[PDB]
């Protein structure tokens, strides 16, 4: 993915813990 | 308009976005005109405004009699591009905790949650960013400096042309005077955006910004009497600020096909990164 770090941040911060996604 | 069952709603919407805006955005609009405006006492950026300032302090003395480097025009701006993506990621973080506030947003399809927010957060940061500027320049190193807008455009080509049309953006923006809780409703909207690429399911999300778009209209009419059509400028505001999107995507184009040599100070793309 391209936009794969923007998109990490995002998963991340929606599914809430940082280490798990 | 009247008082009614569907105007309290709505007041209770903008009530909600406010709340959550605040507790999302530790950098408020307000927070960003006092520090502009003087008001801040104790916070009192120091101003890069041309060469001689920019190295002013210890620290950076030892860059006035270095030799500047050749490279690709290309390789400093990508290499600027990835220092201020980031140096986003906790605007990134913040506006993705403000979307799960936005009532049925946490109910769409997690992968279109995704799509909202990695199309949104650019729109929204350059919102953000026109909150850091006036007419004169823009706070850079989160709040400590005030990098200058003629300082900016005076640097070699492309560089010198990255800017300008942001603060062109932004003093016509600020104009319009919107405070926070005028900006938690502008934003819902942007993010709430069923015209993104690669959504699954386009109408849930229509359904909310249809909601959002009737908040944004009621509270500009209540904050704002001085302006009767400050809705349909503030849609046009958001065509203006996917332009902007737009015109980083196709200057990225352009520039990986230049093979430009040149030099730009390394203290220079350190500030362009504090940027957008
Ligand atoms: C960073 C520092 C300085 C400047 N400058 O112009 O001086 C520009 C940047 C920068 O990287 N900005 C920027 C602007 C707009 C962007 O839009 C994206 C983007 C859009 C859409 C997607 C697909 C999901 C991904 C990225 N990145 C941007 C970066
Ligand atoms: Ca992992």
């Amino acid at each position: 993915s391209t936009n794969m770090g923007l998109e990490a941040i995002i998963r991340k911060a929606l599914m809430g813990k940082y280490d798990q996604w | 308009m009247q008082l009614n069952p569907e105007s309290a709603d709505l007041r209770a919407l903008a009530k909600h976005l406010y709340d959550s805006y605040i507790k999302s955005f530790p950098l408020t609009k307000a927070k960003a005109r006092a520090i502009l405006t003087g008001k801040t006492t104790d916070k009192s950026p120091f101003v890069i405004y041309d060469m001689n300032s920019l190295m002013m302090g210890e620290d950076k003395i030892k860059f006035k009699h270095i030799t500047p480097l050749q490279e690709q025009s290309k390789e400093v701006a990508i290499r600027i591009f990835q220092g201020c993506q980031f140096r986003s990621v906790e605007a990134v973080q913040e506006i993705t905790e403000y979307a799960k506030s936005i009532p049925g947003f946490v109910n769409l399809d997690l992968n279109d949650q995704v799509t909202l927010l990695k199309y949104g957060v650019h729109e929204i940061i350059y919102t953000m960013l026109a909150s850091l500027m006036n007419k004169d320049g823009v706070l850079i190193s989160e709040g400590q400096g005030f990098m200058t807008r003629e300082f900016l455009k005076s640097l070699r080509k492309p560089f010198g042309d990255f800017m300008e049309p942001k603060f062109e953006f932004a003093v016509k923006f600020n104009a319009l005077e919107l405070d926070d809780s005028d900006l938690a409703i502008f934003i819902a909207v942007i993010i709430l955006s069923g015209d993104r690429p690669g959504l699954l399911n386009v109408k849930p999300i229509e359904d909310i910004q249809d909601n959002l778009l009737q908040a944004l209209e009621l509270q500009l009419k209540l904050n704002h009497p001085e302006s009767s059509q400050l809705f349909a400028k503030l849609l046009q505001k958001m065509t203006d600020l996917r332009q902007i999107v737009t015109e980083h995507v196709q200057l990225l184009q352009v520039i990986k096909k230049t093979e430009t040599d040149m030099s730009l100070h390394p203290l220079l793309q350190e500030i362009y990164k504090d940027l957008y």
